[PDB]
């Protein structure tokens, strides 16, 4: 889940990438 | 949690400059 | 185009808010 | 589509919610 | 106070609704 | 506490979203 | 309209960091 | 209003705190 | 001018991101 | 800590609107 | 100027990139 | 630094002020 990764530890801008349609 | 929801507010903007045409989908649950 | 970029992301923002725990999909044009 | 609907005309919440999950 | 109940608590898009004018 | 500044910044964009043309009004204190 | 809507979105924001602890009412147009 | 200054002039941070409570 | 400010609002939002820990200098028009 | 990341999205637009035409420079290391 | 080219034009994160620090 | 005493203590906005270009 996005906001169990991205939201409990700093996401950088690739991390993002990854759930982009 | 109120520091979820925040964050969230956070990772849509993040997914929106990220995705631009492509799109995102948000799915916490 | 840029003020349609700059609608977006206030879109995304109100699409969070409104939505909640449900989600959503963004889809650009 | 959202962007040619809500951002020519200002969408209700209930408009909104059409495009959630 | 809204600040020690929807800041404390999340609040719904009805309980925003109380405070508008 | 600097956590009640960053909430209230979110409770501001949420009334403005909510009330619209009806106005809202924002009181800590 | 729809860019006066945008215009807003950030006069509140403003006008919260702005204000303070005074708060502020909020009436459109 | 608030809206037909602002929007259409930038304001002075004096001018907003006329709208603070 | 006003949407050159509205610009820029979000202008610094996405430096903010994309930079990171490096940061950066702003200089408008 | 993502809780500095939040902070610092928020010191971003306030140093925006108190600088204005003067310009900003963020640099947190 | 960044306002000059990014708020005419879509900046690409590559062109953010070039006014990081 | 700016990340270690406007984002431990509130600042007010002159405290916003000193790091304007
Ligand atoms: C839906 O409820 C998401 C499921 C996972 C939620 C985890 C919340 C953990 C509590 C917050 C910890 C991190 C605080 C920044
Ligand atoms: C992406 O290419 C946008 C597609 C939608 C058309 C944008 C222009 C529509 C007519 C409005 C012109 C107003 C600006 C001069
Ligand atoms: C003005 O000072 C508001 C009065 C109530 C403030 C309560 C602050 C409690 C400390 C924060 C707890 C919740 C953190 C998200
Ligand atoms: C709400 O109905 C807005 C009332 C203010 C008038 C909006 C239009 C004023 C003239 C500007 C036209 C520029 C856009 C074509
Ligand atoms: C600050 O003074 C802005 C300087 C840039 C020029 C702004 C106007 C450029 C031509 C666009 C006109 C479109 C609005 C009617
Ligand atoms: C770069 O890493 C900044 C150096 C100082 C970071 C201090 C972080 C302290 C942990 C957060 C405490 C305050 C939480 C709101
Ligand atoms: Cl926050
Ligand atoms: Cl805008
Ligand atoms: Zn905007
Ligand atoms: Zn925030």
């Amino acid at each position: 889940g996005i906001v169990e990764q991205c939201c409990t530890s700093i996401c950088s801008l690739y991390q993002l990438e990854n759930y982009c349609n | 949690f109120v520091n979820q929801h925040l964050c969230g507010s956070h990772l849509v903007e993040a997914l929106y400059l990220v995705c631009g045409e492509r799109g995102f989908f948000y799915t916490p649950k």
